[PDB]
């Protein structure tokens, strides 16, 4: 009735895959094995045959072994269906001519096929939730195949990247700097609205409110999991207000080229102080506009928001959601664009937030926060300055240039993020005629 | 199944490859026979890597052992693991080079370069997506220095797409091992510039500080200089084959490491290394672990990188840890150490985590850098050319055995040409 | 010094999840120290507490420190392991159909030793279980004689333990042949309370390796054998409770004394592990009724504790005269003479719980004899 | 050994459970140990490899294992 | 376009159908349990006398 | 509806702060786990005073506990009520605090009070009518003194119509537990005079006092001396938590015990305290309660109340009982003795009665007297100072820190002007 498909691409869109699903299995009741110990809420994310062997709609790709495999090999092998898993046998090595132009036709036919496959049992496509990051050639290149080949074929639909953004300060690459501005450049126009996520930003999260100052990378991704978990639960539990992702997307974003909000939780608590704490609908509203409590470390003081939805879940009172609102609706720390005085959407659920055995609390409410700010303009030019200091003699270069991707498309992805920076700065300007 | 040929010539280079195959072997669990007697089962999965198959759990290594005269070959079969290596995979001549380049890739080569290729294609054919071949020579020398060459070469045509990484004995700074070894390594530096993807220079003196300080052992062998080298050569594959988060491929180790084409000569180095009497109170931990990898003592090269600088460096950092303590250390380093670090490549480190310890240990990293400081190396090789070819000193076999004194300049240049490269940007 | 470790758990009413905590108690003068596993910080530091005594430290015993309740899961050390490790021994010991008249006199003689009791039924037992209670014997000519006694009267299942169990409980035994134990004179309990060697007082295990075959025969794993020898419906029924303390300290033999010197007939025992949600149900009609309902939660589930019913007998007298009134120090100077007058101490850890309302009887009945095993 | 406080003599009493060994024949120390030792790796040459990857250790089969907060009245009467 | 009505109204009346049923069958149980409670709370009302 | 704040500073407010808790978790019904078990619905109707709520009903202090070494927080957590409390408020730091009021006011205490004012505007904001602050410390010794005087003045700037009570620890004539109470108690009461509304004095002598005469111990432990001052700050704020007659809030207390804004300094007392030995013999009642009161050897301060003259006198009683008693016995007091009472305030004295008493016990009733009687314990303190600020003795450490002579002798000078309004109108 109401689906969504998952896709995720890439060693890290595979790892961030395996929690989200993982946290859904725990959400609907799905065990490992893949039938259900014995109410239509599942039919978003688990299909069903008969004989109940409900099934994830979702695919993982990746250009390289060890990591589907290692979910083959894990605890999941029986739930995901065999072909849902997509094996390469050569690895992108960072590279977006190897993302996108060299090997990606290798599996780009079989994974369009497994997309339709999946899309023909689907009454209501409400998107494609794509979950994938600016750095490795396949979270880089294949993606950016991915959003050509689905322009074209299902142009109509709504897509909703969850992208893992570059590390601002301390990063795991150097052609970072490269794969960020060609997937930008090349995704800009096929994408709808995506939000970007920062792993030092989670590193900071964790270490000072979860109390985890050794934190793993399955430590990092259960919290985005959350955050797709409250995302994506509209249009699976009922509640007092109904939200979708066509909704979220021309809610978030005022302009064709502005579609980057930023993501942000709240109870972020380590299951030891959350019963210490009062923990009502006002300050876990206020928690969100902290500089601290953001998935992206970008300070929101140097921009202005633009828009903003809060999605609330759990035994959420709508009138102490309103007096919250009212509340930071005043303060003059933020401030708002002087063409949206409408900047807050709503969103109740009316189920409570599930835990894994791990890290996060039992917690009766929570809300997730997309605020598409003019401050991530500050964050650009950081990688957008990396970029020029880069590319001023033309380092690593030739493994680009010698795969088969031209030299031209450098200047063009560098123009179209110039021209990214120039589109936020008149809309982030204050009006005057 | 991304296999990995592992040519290794040369009565040296093939004493590496026997303390090489132990490591695999022993991170694996092939015995001194074959039959895989391996405990857990994350190890016999990917083991195409580096061991094929055969009716009745035997894994013959996809190993190719090459050389100009009957003598380390045999000391091969019967030593270590001899008895894994195939009877058909030791190729043999009889004859010998003698510390002459000329022979190696030009009179005795020739004669044995032609069948070494025939024992190739038979391995290479049947890896699936053959990562990449990896030689193991020795410059300062003959056989490898020459015959090395010339497979690196042949080879590199036949399959023009796969990452040849060399892990080569570079001639050592002070105590010299042989007269003709100038001129003998020269020629090969010529050929590897523009041959090889990705090289590390590795030399017997340094690992010798290693072992007399790091290690405290007191009469140090050959054979124990050997497992430092294996064990560096074991770290650069460790993602290919065993699980992980964060993997990393060998063309990543290069695409995110090698800026300019030529600009491929790196440095080795492994890191959890304490006395054999001392190790009861290491503290294993990223932070211990990173110390003593982007240090300098610790570095299988004489070539401090201190009086240098640093294009790119690679960290694969192996074992269950927590991605915060390694992002955050390697930031330090590049923070605090800023000078000893290139500007114009902005974040200059590659992160990479596996999952599978050492056999006998909780942590581990093998450090690769594109250091500036390879030039004083190459310089110092060089400074021994000019030092004699000016006198024409040593030079009758080589010209007499069908190399040009014209030759022997091309190299000279080709050398300073790419002694030159490394200093431009290696000061910006 | 000398300090004794243990591993536990405690199920926190927020978020859900086990807390798992260390215990350590110092016999050398009564103290409470505690470690934390998931975080290693400490937790209640080492200070006095004269409420924890040395028989409540046991393997699954269920022990109340600072209302922050713990089970014990772990034997903490080698140390201590080794101190109350193959020390205990679990023991299977039979009632027979015959001196279930005399039925207290041998829980107070099992009570005696220090034999710490854990499982407690009477059942009636089955046709079919007899052949299988008969492998010690089998195709010899006794097979008529013991199936007769055996499958005639309820038996009582125990389920014991001390150091060497086995053999302290067949010195309990004395000789095996009941007249034998009479012409010997030991002292033993065919010695006081039998009739001849095929119907003495109890006889079971002979070892372990037979002991466990009788364990899993009298009281299985997910449960079948015990038919719940209680007949629910009697009319003139009253279900009792011989409450967690008076089993801790060790009361019931006679209990069962003092009641069946009453002529009231006992038709039903069980023993059940209270858990908090099933002493909601048994205690339902009380919140709100009395003002301090938790305390009588919080006794009930703090410990294991034995249901039984009560056949109405000794006109005049109900069972509510015979327990008198609630708290035990009402009933030491009014009605001076009832079970709750003097067997119990306190009013949180009285003696027993009686039906209170009259209708209220065949519903307790049931919920421990039907609709709970 | 070492048997002497000259140089080395911490790990020359050291290790000679490992290396300060071999028969009576074998024949010195470098002819014989011409292959190398035990070093780098700790002291535990025989210890097994670990398999105990990070999605393993961290997506293991859950389960609830808490306390049932269900009455046993309850579930006979909303059964029936 | 008309097979993509049809799908939906198929899976939309065929839930419904079992929806129904259930739904009236927990509103009786809950009526049944309150009367139950009507029952323990005129007990607790004796017992309270 | 009020609520008060509670903050623990120093060593020894912690642990009074702790029995504190412990003792009004106990008159309230909380059990160490934070639920609820109690025998009065009478209780929860003003449990959001001390007691902020929490999901699930688990009800957690109001409470601010701050060292600067991290070796009494986990102390107070290891106590029995030890995780009743919010671990974001055990705001510590891993320093030293030297016992040095410049090391609490100028150093690591400073760097830490823009911590700690975090979580107590926190708890100031998360209420809807506060009334007051309450302050646990000692004078003698460090973080009590500096920090603590620090958090007076920072919290008077930030909410200035509010009442702040102050239970400070004062040395004792008999000993001193350092060598610099003069040092750390004048620079605290320099700050403590015209800042704080409520300073309730406590000493150790007279805590031993109260424990060898009235209650007959041979072993007092501190829990016993801590014990005794949780018993009276229970007793002070009573009639705002508990219902009755003639209810009297602190502010009240204030305003009918300060004649003069700096003239606020009190001794504490509690008085039904009858040894195990004399409570079987006891004759409980108002009559007896009242002489017990103003018997001058159970005030919790080593003044004697003989020596000078009654300012104010507030007393509090709990428990039911007839204002016909109270009234009129307190009457016979001021007509019994009067010329140790001042006659330019008539009728000086306070009467407050809760209905509800302290658990287990029936009629209680807590002392508070303003009297000439603080001149002793501060002008012993002043010659003390004088004695070893004579000689610059122990002084190196303030002047490093940042102390003055100048500011010193301004402490000096203000503990004069404070020892001169005292004499004055004890002598009209
Ligand atoms: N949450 C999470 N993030 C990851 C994980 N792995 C990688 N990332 C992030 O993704 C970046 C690079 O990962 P990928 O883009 O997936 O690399 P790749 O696509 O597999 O390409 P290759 O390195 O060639 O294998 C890193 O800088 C991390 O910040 C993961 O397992 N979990
Ligand atoms: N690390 C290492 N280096 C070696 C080994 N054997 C020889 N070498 C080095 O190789 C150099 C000479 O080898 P070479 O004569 O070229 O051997 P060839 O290739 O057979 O001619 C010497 O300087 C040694 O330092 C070995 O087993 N391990
Ligand atoms: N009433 C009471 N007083 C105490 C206690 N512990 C210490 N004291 C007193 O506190 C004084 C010293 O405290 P102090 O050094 O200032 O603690 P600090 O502020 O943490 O440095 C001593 O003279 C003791 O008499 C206690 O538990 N109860």
């Amino acid at each position: 009735q109401r689906e969504c498909i998952s896709v995720h691409v890439g060693q890290a869109g595979v790892q961030i895959g395996n929690a989200c699903w993982e946290l859904y299995c725990l959400e609907h009741g799905i065990q490992p094995d893949g039938q259900m110990p014995s109410d239509d809420s599942f039919n978003t994310f688990f299909s069903e045959t008969g004989a109940g062997k409900h099934v994830p709609r979702a695919v993982f790709v990746d250009l390289e072994p060890t990591v589907i495999d290692e979910v083959r090999t894990g605890t999941y092998r029986q739930l995901f269906h065999p072909e849902q898993l997509i094996t390469g046998k050569e690895d992108a090595a960072n590279n977006y001519a190897r993302g996108h132009y060299t090997i990606g036709k290798e599996l780009i036919d079989l994974v369009l096929d497994r997309i339709r496959k999946l899309a023909d049992q689907c009454t209501g496509l409400q998107g494609f939730l794509i979950f994938h990051s600016f750095g490795g050639g396949t979270g880089s290149g294949f993606t950016s195949l991915l959003m050509e080949r689905l322009s074209v074929d299902y142009g109509k639909k709504s897509k909703l990247e969850f992208s893992i953004y570059p590390a601002p300060q301390v990063s795991t690459a150097v052609v970072e700097p490269y794969n960020s501005i060609l997937t930008t450049h090349t995704t800009l126009e096929h994408s709808d609205c995506a939000f970007m996520v920062d792993n030092e930003a989670i590193y900071d999260i964790c270490r000072r409110n979860l109390d985890i100052e050794r934190p793993t990378y399955t430590n990092l991704n259960r919290l985005i999991s959350q955050i797709v978990s409250s995302i994506t639960a509209s249009l699976r539990f009922d509640g007092a207000l109904n939200v979708d992702l066509t909704e979220f997307q021309t809610n978030l974003v005022p302009y064709p080229r502005i579609h980057f909000p930023l993501a942000t939780y709240a109870p972020v608590i380590s299951a030891e102080k959350a019963y210490h704490e009062q923990l009502s609908v006002a300050e876990i509203t206020n928690a969100c506009f902290e500089p601290a409590n953001q998935m992206v470390k970008c300070d929101p003081r140097h921009g202005k928001y633009m828009a903003c939805c809060l999605l609330y879940r759990g035994d959420v009172v709508p009138k102490d959601v309103n007096a919250a609102i009212a509340a930071i609706k005043t303060k003059r720390s933020i401030q708002f664009v002087d063409w949206c005085p409408t900047g807050f959407k709503v969103g109740i659920n009316y189920q409570p937030p599930t835990v894994v055995p791990g890290d996060l609390a039992k917690v009766q409410r929570a809300v997730c926060m997309l605020s598409n700010t003019t401050a991530i303009a500050e964050a650009w030019a950081r990688l957008d300055h990396k970029f020029d200091l880069m590319y001023a003699k033309r380092a690593f270069v030739h493994w680009y240039v010698g795969e088969g991707m031209e030299e031209g498309e450098f200047s063009e992805a560098r123009e179209d993020m110039a021209a990214l920076e120039k589109d936020y700065e008149e809309v982030g300007m204050d009006s005057v005629e | 199944m991304r296999e990995i040929v592992h040519l290794q010539a040369g009565q040296c280079g093939n004493q590496i490859g026997a303390k090489f195959w132990e490591v695999i072997s022993d991170e694996h669990g092939i015995d001194p026979t074959g039959t895989y007697h391996g405990d857990s089962d994350l190890q016999l999965e990917r083991i195409n890597v580096y061991y094929n198959e055969a009716t009745g759990g035997k894994y013959v290594p996809r190993a190719v052992l090459v050389d100009l005269e009957p003598g380390t070959m045999d000391s091969v079969r019967s030593g270590p693991f001899g008895q894994i290596f195939r009877p058909d995979n030791f190729v043999f001549g009889q004859s010998g080079a003698g510390n002459n380049w000329a022979k190696g890739h030009y009179t005795e080569g020739a004669e044995l370069v032609d069948s070494v290729l025939d024992v190739v294609r038979k391995e290479a054919e049947s890896c699936d997506c053959l990562q990449g071949f990896q030689l193991t020579h020795s410059l300062g020398g003959g056989t490898g220095s020459g015959m090395g060459t010339l497979l690196i070469s042949k080879i590199r045509e036949e399959y023009p797409d796969r990452i040849m990484n060399t892990f080569s004995v570079v001639p050592s700074p002070k105590v010299s091992d042989t007269v003709v070894e100038p001129y003998n390594a020269t020629l090969s530096v010529h050929q590897l510039v523009e041959n090889t993807d990705e090289t590390y220079c590795i030399d017997n003196e340094a690992l010798y500080d290693i072992c007399f300080r790091t290690l405290k052992l007191t009469t140090p062998t050959y054979g124990d200089l050997n497992h430092l080298v294996s064990a560096t050569m074991s770290g650069v594959t460790t993602c290919l084959r065993f699980p992980g988060q964060l993997n990393a491929d060998l063309r990543k180790l290069a695409v995110n490491m090698v800026p300019f084409p030529r600009l491929h000569f790196f440095m080795p180095g492994f890191a959890p290394l304490t006395s054999r009497g001392s190790q009861q109170y290491r503290a294993l931990t990223v932070p211990e672990l990173t110390q003593q990898m982007f240090d300098a003592k610790n570095m299988m090269a004489a070539c401090d990188p201190r009086h240098g600088r640093y294009l790119t460096v690679a960290a694969v950092f192996r074992g269950r840890m927590s991605m915060k303590e390694v992002d955050e250390q390697m930031l330090n380093v590049q923070n605090k150490n800023s000078s000893y670090f290139v500007e114009w490549i902005p974040n200059n480190v590659k992160t990479a985590v596996c999952d599978i310890p050492p056999r006998g240990l909780k942590m581990s990293a093998t450090f690769i850098g594109n250091s500036t400081a390879i030039q004083e190396l190459f310089k110092r090789i060089s400074e021994q050319f000019t030092a004699m070819f000016r006198r024409k000193a040593f030079l009758h076999w080589y010209t007499g055995e069908g190399m040009d004194e014209m030759e022997f300049t091309e190299a000279e240049s080709n050398m300073n040409d790419l002694g030159n490269p490394v200093v431009t940007r290696g000061a910006c | 010094s000398e300090r004794f470790v243990f591993i536990a758990e405690w199920y926190d009413p927020n978020a859900s999840l086990f807390r798992r905590y260390e215990l350590l108690f110092y016999p050398g003068d009564g103290s409470v120290e505690m470690h934390d596993v998931k975080n290693h910080r400490t937790f209640l530091k080492r200070t006095k507490y004269e409420d924890l005594h040395l028989e409540d430290l046991f393997i699954g015993n269920k022990v109340n420190v600072f209302s922050r309740q713990l089970v014990l899961i772990d034997y903490g050390d080698q140390y201590t392991a080794r101190q109350l490790g193959s020390k205990k021994e679990k023991t299977l010991a039979l009632i027979k159909p015959d001196a279930v008249s005399k039925a207290g006199e041998i829980i107070e003689i099992i009570n005696k030793a220090g034999f710490t009791l854990t499982k407690l039924k009477m059942m009636t037992l089955s046709r079919k279980e007899a052949t299988d209670f008969h492998i010690d014997h089998q195709s010899r000519p006794f097979l008529n004689e013991l199936i007769q006694f055996i499958t005639s009267g309820p038996i009582i299942a125990m389920e014991i333990l001390r150091d060497d169990a086995i053999c302290e409980w067949k010195k309990l035994l004395g000789p095996a042949n009941s007249g034998l134990a009479r012409t010997d004179a030991p002292g033993s309990i065919r010695a006081v309370f039998g009739t001849d060697g095929i119907r003495n007082a109890a006889h079971g295990p002979d070892s372990l390796s037979c002991a466990a075959r009788e364990m899993e025969l009298f009281f299985p794993s997910s449960g079948v054998c015990g038919p719940a020898n209680t007949a629910k419906f009697t009319n003139c029924t009253t279900c009792c409770i011989v409450k967690p303390h008076a089993i801790s300290e060790g009361l019931l033999g006679k209990i069962l004394m003092a009641i069946r010197d009453a002529g009231f007939e006992i038709s039903a025992m069980q023993m059940f592990n209270m858990d908090r949600v099933n002493v909601e149900e048994f205690y339902e009609v009380y919140k709100g009724v009395v003002s301090e309902y938790n305390e009588m939660v919080t006794e009930m589930y703090s410990g294991p504790c034995v249901a039984m019913e009560i056949q109405q007998t000794n006109p005049t007298m109900t069972f509510r005269e015979f327990c008198g009134p609630a708290d035990p120090e009402i009933a030491r100077h009014l009605r001076p003479g009832t079970l709750r007058a003097i067997f119990g101490k306190t009013k949180i850890q009285n003696a027993v719980h009686c039906t209170d309302l009259p209708e209220d009887g065949l519903l307790e009945v049931q919920y421990f004899f039907k609709i709970l095993d | 050994r070492g048997q002497c406080l000259l140089y080395n003599w911490e790990e020359e009493r050291a290790t000679n459970h490992l290396d300060q060994v071999p028969s009576m024949q074998d024949g010195s120390e470098s002819f014989f140990f011409r292959h190398g030792h035990q070093g780098l790796l700790t002291l535990w040459p025989q210890s097994p490899m670990s398999s105990r990857t990070t999605q393993k250790d961290s997506y293991q089969p859950p389960g609830n294992h808490s306390q049932p907060v269900r009455g046993k009245r309850e579930a006979m009467l909303e059964m029936f | 376009k008309s097979n993509e009505r049809d799908r939906l109204k198929a899976e939309w009346d065929q839930h419904n159908d079992r929806k129904f049923v259930d739904s009236l069958v927990k509103a009786r149980i809950k009526d049944a349990m309150q009367g139950f409670i009507i029952n323990t709370e005129e007990r607790r009302n004796k017992l309270r006398e």
